[PDB]
RNA sequence: AUUUUU
RNA sequence: AUUUUU
RNA sequence: AUUUUU
RNA sequence: AUUUUU
RNA sequence: AUUUUU
């Protein structure tokens, strides 16, 4: 029998760090001690929230449209600013610009939050232009996008990813921008997404009882393949 | 025929005029908790009659076994009960040398001697009963050194004998439960005496049922140097005891006619 | 069906024996038991399984600290005052606030103040300076049950600190119990 | 040897220890009990008042806002747990003679706070007709905006016991009787978080 | 022992019998051996004591009688005398 | 539910705390001889209604054949 | 230390914004001599149940 | 049942070196904690 | 499922001696750490 | 509530 | 990614 | 290299 | 030497 | 004494 050795408790070596508190790994925090009377769990009630289940993934929120650089007043510079709220006017030439600016994720309410949370990301971005005109107004508008472009200057969109918008019943055209960077993952706050330009293709037509100019709204969200990766510090403070 | 139908004449009516939302009324009739009954409880020789009883109460999940499972008192559960039948010292007189044969050494009032003093185990109960029926187990002890010799007659004398004692011939007393015990040979005598009387029961605290005596069969022959103070002791145990007639505390009651 | 007794009509003089889980109803109502947590917080083992402050002692010398442990009339432990008798394990939580030294801790139900003068076999666990331990004292009582109220309902606690230099400090003590056996619930306490 | 002892319930007259405390919360206790009956026609918290023949067929014999702390047994849990839930049961015991007769309606407006006499037609009420069993009850189902409510916070509601039919009597019977109000928790009662103490017992 | 520290109206937690006069004339209480010690010293007040309080004072009409008597009867469901001792001599079974 | 249980809540308790000497108490509860009943008797064209009847009596081992 | 406080809330849901959305934290230090100091506190949550997403926040 | 002994947590003896950091054995470094999410 | 209790790391009691170095028992020394690559 | 991990 | 060890 | 222990 | 515990 | 947890 093992009576040739005096029974003793197990001896073990304690690794580096005496009471090192890991506040980075979730696998570490979830295992923390419980101040609960019996270390148990509670029964959650989604109904009171009108929901059938909790919200598990945040990416879905990043996939929700939000106005770009939204303002109370339309672009007062013929749309050459970041305001995603401008006017499509009959006067504007068949090639003049109705809106041009460099796009960044932070220009979007929902996205700007992730920008201040995660350090990197990847995936396609979707922009949806909604022109609110009357049933009589007609015309076309081509909106293109030069990925990672930085020179904020009007330029032919023949080689850019563009979408021609013909006014009808569904006046909310979109445009997708596939992930494009020299890396497998890009900074959530660094290099621009590209040059966004919406040029006039065909003057907005009208009649005696219809408006000679209409309002437009530009929204932005993440694609179904969107992802965010490293959480980083904050660059701004919300309220 | 009426006066109770209050439950199904209201419970049904609604059940008859109910919509998808179910009945709008329920009625139930029954007897009150306080019904017209009579309760009777009997304890030892007692009977309590109550015509206005109430639901008896008791602690939570109670245990009435009343037995200490740890036995903090290591004794037989029936110790207190049998205690009065316990063996006790009934008498101790000194065998005064130079006492001729036939001389009575010592006697003992039977059965009232077992309640001789308030320090007798049986004294307690004996006081709450006027009638007694019991058996005895005596153990007369007499110790004497080997050098000395002698013999004593330990005999039980029922009331009949005690009454007419002088009319009886000594030397014939051997007809009664006795123990001619020859000193220097035996130091104790044993006598088992059952209930003996001309009446089914004997009055408690009475000399009836006879009495145990110790006589001088042959005087003590104590040599010169030998000791001369021999003591005779009478011990008594109750083979079986029975107290029946209830009575006030130690009050003379006549069971006889 | 439902009897008038279960509808509110009863008699207070017909409640014995103690402990009648009678159901009470009326139209559009029934006893509904809904749980919020995976377990009960009313069970004696759970509730009392959680400690509560007791008292504090400030030491200066190596003297001994003898204190009659009793149930609280102050914290959630007060729920014990609803009972009359107790018996079971006793968890004692001691905090040794000292710079450099050791704290001897022991516990006994023995009332004699001399059986403690030595600490031979009274459980002398050692809490190094600035440390804290939780010792579970067994029911080493000479009485089968502990009246829950007594100024010494719980056994006495001993603390003889082994200091090294002029160092001094204070010993805060709080406590709970492991699996408690309470019996014969008595009337609710009054307030001060 | 780090072992355990053999407990002895018998010495306590019990067959088993007490495992759950909720059962104690389910034991009746007089509300704001006093030595003397309500001297304000029952408009106080005293759960000890008088039902009098004089009191009009609609006058109030007792009215007050009910809190768990108003009950000895419950007040203990109030000073121990932070929250709870479940129904509350109040039992009114009117002690009259076998000759006295009359009715009394006691209602209860859950979470009510305005201590003022009000028609109980819409409140949870119970009509009490004097007979042999003169101890009527009244249950108050859990009612709060939450799944669990403060053991010491918002009132349980307005408790009112109005006269329905004047207490009748005769030459050899009392013209007014004594009443007692008890309170306990329902079979669905529960307590949840233990919190600090708000009072000190003795 | 601690009677004054207890709240009346809560005494209903103890084996009791709120008995409403004019309804019940007798109350029944079965009480087992209850103490913090296996045995109680004979001739002692230990093991508690039975009391009778005034739940609600007597409402005696004008003509009705005014002398109500309260009587307490007792029976021993089970009895057990163990320790022997001299006649009625105070003996300490406790420590 | 109560108010009659006086018999088996006293008869049993003892039967539970009894020793070799047997129970030290017996309790039995029942209805009084004078119950709340009504008796009706009818003779030729007559009807006697009594709400407080008593046990009818008669001589020893009587013969009513007449 | 890292203590995990259970949802011992009296409200089924915690509006996420409230100045007390999360329950109150208590810290009563038991000091021995004139010693003093500072208590830095940071926090996270174990398995969180969020519902009814609202519009994105503004910046200061 | 093992109810003859009061249940308690396991007790273990801690070997020499409180927070000794072994920066020589790879088997030691590869097992280090992760700051990964 | 054991989801009635919040998952946590194992808790253990550390026996007497914080970094007590046993230089008497071979069974102790042979188990010492290795500075080997 | 694979609402630690597979 | 037996890209801890067999 | 059962050159940790059986 | 179930001379750690069953 | 599933009087640690299932």
């Amino acid at each position: 029998m093992s009576t040739k050795y005096k029974w003793t408790r197990t001896k073990i070596d304690i690794a580096e760090g005496p009471g090192s508190m890991n506040m980075a790994n979730v696998l570490c925090t979830t295992g923390a001690q419980s101040v609960a009377l019996v270390g148990e769990r509670a029964f959650y009630d989604p109904r009171t929230a009108g929901s059938k289940s909790r919200f598990d993934d945040l990416v879905k929120i990043a996939q929700l449209f939000s106005v770009m650089a939204d303002s109370t007043t339309p672009s007062e510079n013929h749309g050459v600013d970041a305001k995603g709220y401008f006017k499509w006017s009959a006067t504007t030439a068949p090639q003049s610009i109705v809106h041009r600016n460099i796009v960044y994720l932070r220009l979007f309410p929902n996205l700007n939050v992730f920008v201040n949370s995660y350090s990197y990301f990847r995936g396609s971005l979707v922009l949806r232009l909604s022109v609110y005109a009357s049933t009589f107004n007609r015309g076309r508008l081509r909106m293109g996008f030069f990925p990672n472009a930085t020179t904020d200057s009007t330029s032919t969109l023949d080689n850019a990813i563009y979408t021609i918008c013909d006014i009808g019943s569904d006046n909310s055209f979109e445009i997708t921008i596939p992930y494009s960077f020299s890396t497998w993952m890009r900074k959530t706050n660094g290099h621009p997404i590209g040059l966004f330009q919406i040029e006039v293709l065909n003057r907005l037509t009208y009649n005696s009882s219809s408006p000679s100019e209409v309002y437009c709204i530009v929204q932005g969200k993440m694609g179904q393949d969107a992802r965010f990766f490293c959480p980083t510090g904050s660059v701004v403070t919300f309220q | 025929v009426g006066n109770e139908i209050g439950g199904n004449l209201l419970t049904k009516v609604a059940d008859d005029a109910s919509n998808i939302l179910g009945p709008n009324c329920f009625a139930t009739t029954a007897e009150p908790e306080n019904k017209n009954v009579v309760q009777a409880t009997t304890t030892v020789n007692t009977t309590n009659l109550t015509q206005h009883p109430s639901a008896p109460t008791m602690p939570f999940s109670p245990d009435f076994s009343n037995v200490d499972n740890f036995h903090s008192m290591a004794y037989d559960i029936t110790t207190g009960d049998k205690n009065p039948s316990k063996l006790v010292r009934l008498e101790t007189h000194e065998w005064t040398p130079s006492w001729a044969r036939g001389y009575q050494i010592t006697h003992v009032e039977l059965p009232k001697v077992f309640w001789d003093h308030q320090d007798k185990p049986a004294y307690g109960q004996s006081r709450y009963f006027a009638a007694v029926r019991c058996g005895f187990h005596f153990q007369v002890q007499v110790n004497v050194n080997q050098g000395t010799a002698g013999s004593a007659l330990v005999v039980y004398e029922p009331k009949p004998v005690v009454t007419y004692d002088s009319k009886l011939e000594f030397g014939a007393f051997t007809n009664l439960p006795h123990v001619l015990m020859n000193l220097a040979e035996t130091t104790q005598a044993d006598l088992c005496i059952p209930y003996v009387a001309d009446t089914n029961y004997v009055k408690t605290d009475s000399s009836d049922l006879g009495q145990l005596k110790v006589y001088v069969w042959t005087p003590l022959s104590i040599p010169t140097g030998s000791a001369n103070q021999v003591d005779v002791t009478i011990l008594g145990s109750l083979l079986q005891l029975d107290f029946q007639n209830p009575r006030v505390f130690a009050q003379d009651v006549n069971i006889y006619d | 069906t439902m009897s008038p007794n279960e509808l509110g009509l009863t008699s207070a003089q017909d409640d014995g024996p103690l402990g009648q889980e009678k159901p009470n109803y009326f139209l559009n109502f029934r006893s509904m038991n809904v749980d919020i947590f995976t377990v009960s917080h009313t069970k004696v083992d759970n509730l009392f399984g959680r400690a509560w402050f007791f008292m504090e002692h400030t030491f200066t010398n190596e003297g001994q600290w003898r204190v009659p442990l009793e149930f609280p009339k102050q914290g959630h432990g007060s729920l014990s005052l609803l009972f009359a008798y107790f018996t079971g394990e006793l968890n004692i939580h001691v905090l040794f606030l000292s710079e450099r030294g050791f704290l001897r801790v022991a516990h006994t139900y023995d009332t004699s103040n001399d059986r403690v003068n030595f600490l031979s076999s009274n459980g002398v666990i050692t809490v190094p300076a600035g440390e804290q331990m939780t010792l579970s004292a067994p029911y080493y009582s000479n009485k089968p049950l502990r009246t829950v109220r007594d100024n010494n309902s719980l056994g006495y606690l001993m603390c003889k600190p082994f200091l090294t230099g002029t160092s001094t400090g204070k010993i805060e003590v709080y406590l709970s119990l492991r699996c408690p056996n309470f019996f014969f619930p008595l009337p609710a306490p009054k307030v001060t």
